[PDB]
RNA sequence: CUGUUGCUUAUAGACGAUGGCAUCAGAAAUCGGUGUUGUAAGCUUUAGAGUUUCUUAAUCAAUACUCUCGGGUAUUGAAUG
RNA sequence: UGUCGGCUCUUCCUAUCCAUUUCAAGCAGAAUUGAAAAAAGGUAUGAUUGUUCACCAUUUAAUAGGGAACGUGAGCUGGGUUUAGACCGUCGUGAGACAGGUUAGUUUUACCCUACCGUUUCGGUAGAUUUUCAAAGUAUUUAGAUAGUAGCACAACUCAGUACGAGAGGAACCGUUGUGUCACGCCACUGGAUUAUUCAAUUAUUUGAUCAAAUAGUGUUGAGAAUCUAACACGUGUUGAAAUAAUGGCUGAAAGCCUCUCAAGCCAGAAUUUCGUCUAGAUGAAUACUUUGUCUUUUUCUUGUUACUUUAGUACAAUUGAAAAU
RNA sequence: GUCAUCUAAUUAGUGACGCGCAUGAAUGGAUCACCGUGAUUCCCACUGUCCCUAUCUGCAAUCUAGUGAAACCACAGUCAA
RNA sequence: UAAUAACCGCAACAGGUCUCCAAGAAGCAAAAUCUUUAGUUAAAUAGAAUAACGCAGGUAAGGGAAGUCGGCAACAUAGCUCUGUAAGUUAGCAAGAAAGAGUAGCUCUGGUGAUUAUCGAAUCAGAACUUUAAAGGUUAGGGG
């Protein structure tokens, strides 16, 4: 399991899964991330994310 | 007149009266029964809990819908360094239950075990055990001693050896060591006290005592927590916000006319230092030698069981320890006495075997995500500090 | 009608709780009256998870279903749950479906994901249901 | 022997009590670990819509790039030394 | 003597609603009905009404009936009733009346003794002298007269579409797996609080500007460790032995037969009783060290205790006390 | 009261019926547009009112130094019959 | 003195008592909030600990009045601009009905005058760019 937002390994028996309407399922590994993907914030403009530091470098 | 509506009553009786205990280690009030049809063995231990933490076990039992690749479950880590044995007593059966006959004692005697005879061991002479040790071989002494041996065989019915802790080995502060009467169950009394005389001076191990996949009980002191309210002492109802004078008691606390409050009505009071025993609880991992460790069959790592960061307000564990499952009375640094099962569970889930998957070793403050320091020094790579 | 056991899954919705009605039963919206096998207690409110059988009414819907008592299960919720392989999760909203007391669905389609709670419960949802989380 | 007292003492606590240590006592920083937040201040990418002025010479310019997985915090009821 | 009801809470009664054990039926099965033991455990959510009451819609194994100054106002509320304002209807010449209706109407004090809940302090239990002994002090390890007591209930699978029944229908014993509640805990995992005014951002005012802050009694927002906590997370109470109640039986007289016994003697049989187990706990016991060895009182030093100090007085080893059972 | 309606469910609300214990015409009768810290019912939204409680801050309460009252009081203060 | 200590209330009582002079920010505002000149830091005592039950101010998972005599209490809407606005009606109103959209920072552009190119007024509209997507620190209607 990878988290959604933050790109993270989630460790085992951590993190939450959120379920959508649309049939699509997202598992988190803490409440900062799933704050911040229910705010359409894009993980590529968040500088501590696994996403942001392969675009870079 | 009858009250409208019924309800269950809140507290137990059981517990009345809610009295805190005075000294921190618990005394098991009851030993296994003594069957005589078996080799002597020791019937009981003392640990002190370090932490919790979880772990992912795979189901070995049938006919059983849970997850084949595993359970979440959580486990309290006792650590149990081995005891040292200073003696042993001799009980016998009278009309007014059990009374001490002899107790014969070792001829080194530890400083750890000496402390527990004073209270201000900076001032005392420590001259305890002084006179025992030094006519120890005297043949007064020695026959003395032959005599306390062959009174116990003659007029005795329980046995048990005194056995202690050592506290240099675990990250307390207290150097004063933990005394505990371990009985012996098994065979006649003449071979409880040759098993119990070879035990002088010796050290045991939780090993010997506890066998693997065994269910045990437990008697320690749970956390204090001070004076309290009945809502949270007792667990009443909260009264309607338009209450004058306050919202959290027991609106009436008796009727008229048995004209004085019952011992069953909700009062404030003490909650917190109280003994409880548990019984029934499962050992998932006898942690002695190969098992010292936190890898699994599946999760090969070799890492300490101990947290990054060690056990929050405990330390680092580095000797012997228990994996138990579920919650056990008492926070991190309390002294925990074990026992073999008084009544043992026959039930499917109590025989069943125990194979980990997985165990918990992130750090315990905070979302963690890394298993050991060398992984997250893996991922996260160099840093600034180090490269400068 | 339900097949097996149900392990404990936390009960998010309480009495008078509107839920959405993900049938195709012009059935809009559905308030819990009653949850059946629910045991009283003092002041407490009937309960109801995934996969929980309850007794409800129609305030919003066709003449045909509204203002009349209906049997509904709940198939996924927005109150956290955890399953007992350690994976916590929850949907987007609270939805039921109209089923009878054999448990056959009164229906044809569900619009959405369904809790394996609810599915493994009753075969007849799984089988109209689309996917099952 | 026990009590007072000290560690502005804890696994305890309204106050007493209870638990620990008391010169190998204790405390304190600093260091490493472990967590929280999200990339400090200075200079650089004309980053940069335009304006302005010398008239490609500058300016001023929200925001943005590199130094920077940065900086700050972290027992206070966290763990080593 | 604060006069209705409701809310909160404990306990008691059984004339038992459910669960447990039994007998009977016009009891084939299922579902029911009559009755016995048994009061240790449970007995709900709402629309209308101030209502007790009632009547409806559900859920449940069941949604039983009552007492405690018609339990419970220095426990609450003030909806009703039951002062003073006002309106209507009927009555009265009138002031005014109305268990007729409507609307607005201050709910005071515990710091006292006891009860209850928790918590300290001081005092303390008598006949033993094998010096390997005996007693006093301090400390630890234990002991357990007594008091309380906790686990229940439901569901799913299999038995089984089987027994039974013409068919329709349709169980149960063992075993296994869960759920609910109650009780005791607990902080790993998930969630909540958050003045580490932690970190970041930012509105207004003030530091000449940057930096860094302060002020708006916690400015506000996002994330937020610790600690506490969950009806929101999760563990344990699936636990053994004997004797019983109602009842069904064995042998067996009275009464040559019969009979479970208003006879002697036995067995099986409960959510039962008692051991076992859990909590508090009195008098106690063992060991370690310090003493002392015929004894006491008044003084006296100490935070306090023991030994200890002085002046006396007092006794000095040697015939006591056991059959058991009927 | 009876009939409709509002609700899963209505001693409540609204609309009808009227031999009305005991309505009724300046003791004014019927009708309400605006207005009302007036009385009543129902919807939407929102929320610790509640399921069911957890937790944070300030001030006290607790203890101590100084200071320091009052109501009340036959004598007093353990229970069962 | 003219009052949170000189006045009336038993008092150095949070009650009451007639007037004059009156700065900056910000905003529609003599509003809330912060500061300048002036005044004061004492105005019925403190220190330690950080228990229960309180008084005052708060927050909360899922549900959303199921609580209760009764949405009591709290929550919620809230400024400005543009569009749009029902039945009913004494034709005046209802009406801020209800309902929907916009709002920040930075760099610019245009409109609204006076004197014969210079001088000045805060106000309105428009356009690119960027961001944490903007009335909401304070003040600030719940609706049918």
């Amino acid at each position: 399991q990878v988290c959604a937002f933050s790109g993270f390994k989630i460790p085992v028996a951590k993190g939450r899964k959120y379920v959508r309407l649309d049939l699509k399922s997202f598992t988190f590994i803490n409440k900062k991330s799933l704050m911040q993907f229910l705010r359409k914030t894009n993980p590529r403009k968040v500088f501590w994310t696994a996403i942001y530091r392969q675009l870079n470098k | 007149s009858h009250r409208k509506f019924e309800a269950p009553r809140h507290g137990s009786l059981a517990f009345h009266p809610r009295k805190r205990v005075h000294k921190v280690r618990a005394t098991v009030s009851a030993f296994p029964k003594d069957n005589a049809a078996e080799k002597p063995h020791l019937t009981g231990f003392l640990g002190f809990k370090a932490g919790m933490t979880h772990v992912i076990r795979e189901v070995k039992r049938t006919n059983t819908k849970l997850p084949k690749d595993g359970v979440l479950e959580p486990v309290t880590i006792i650590e149990t360094p081995p005891m040292v044995v200073a003696g042993f007593v001799g009980y016998k059966k009278t009309t007014t239950g059990l009374k001490p006959i002899t107790a014969v004692f070792a001829e080194h005697i530890a400083d750890e075990f000496k402390r527990r005879y004073t209270k201000k061991w900076y001032k005392n002479t420590k001259n305890q055990f002084a006179v025992h040790t030094e006519k120890y071989n005297d043949v007064k002494a020695k026959s003395k001693r032959e005599r306390q041996i062959r009174l116990i065989k003659n007029r005795c019915d329980v046995v048990r050896v005194i056995a202690h802790t050592q506290m240099a080995l675990v990250p307390l502060k207290q150097k004063k060591a933990e005394v505990m009467e371990i009985q012996i169950n098994g065979g006649s009394i003449a071979e409880k006290v040759d098993f119990a005389v070879s035990l002088l001076e010796k050290q045991i191990s939780v090993n010997s005592v506890f066998g693997t996949d065994e269910c045990i009980d437990v008697c320690s002191v749970t956390k204090g927590h001070g004076y309290n309210g009945v809502i949270k002492r007792f667990g009443v109802r909260h009264l309607p916000r338009k209450t004058h004078r306050g919202l959290r008691k027991v609106a009436c606390v008796g009727a008229w006319h048995p004209a004085r409050v019952s011992w069953t009505v909700a009062r404030a009071g003490q909650m917190g230092f109280f003994k409880r025993t548990e019984v029934n609880k499962k050992i998932y991992r006898l942690g002695c030698g190969d098992l010292k460790n936190a890898k699994t069959e599946f999760d090969i790592t070799e890492k300490g069981i101990t947290p990054m960061g060690g056990f929050p307000h405990y330390g680092v564990v580095k000797n012997d320890f228990l994996m138990i499952k579920g919650t056990v009375a008492g926070i991190r640094r309390r002294v925990i006495s074990l026992r073999k099962a008084c009544f043992p569970s026959t039930t499917r889930t109590a025989q069943e075997q125990i194979v980990l998957k997985f165990i918990d070793t992130s750090s315990k403050y905070g979302h963690s995500r890394f298993q050991t320091t060398t992984e997250k020094k893996a991922r996260m790579g160099p840093m600034k500090k180090d490269l400068e | 009608g339900r097949q097996g056991n149900k392990f404990r899954v936390t009960c998010g919705l309480n009495n008078a709780s509107t839920v959405n009605c993900a049938d195709n039963t012009g059935a809009k919206t559905l308030t819990i009256i009653s949850v059946k096998g629910f045991h009283g207690r003092l002041n407490r409110l009937p309960r109801a998870g995934c996969g929980d059988m309850v007794v409800a009414t129609c305030k919003k819907g066709k003449p045909e279903y509204r203002k009349k008592m209906h049997t509904a299960v709940i198939i996924r919720q927005r109150r956290t749950w955890r399953r007992k392989d350690g994976v916590t999760l929850y949907f987007e909203d609270n939805a039921a479906v109209i089923v009878n007391m054999k448990g056959e669905m009164k229906g044809s389609a569900i619009t959405g994901p369904v809790s394996k709670e609810s599915a493994d419960l009753w075969p007849k949802i799984s089988s109209n249901a689309p996917t099952i989380v």
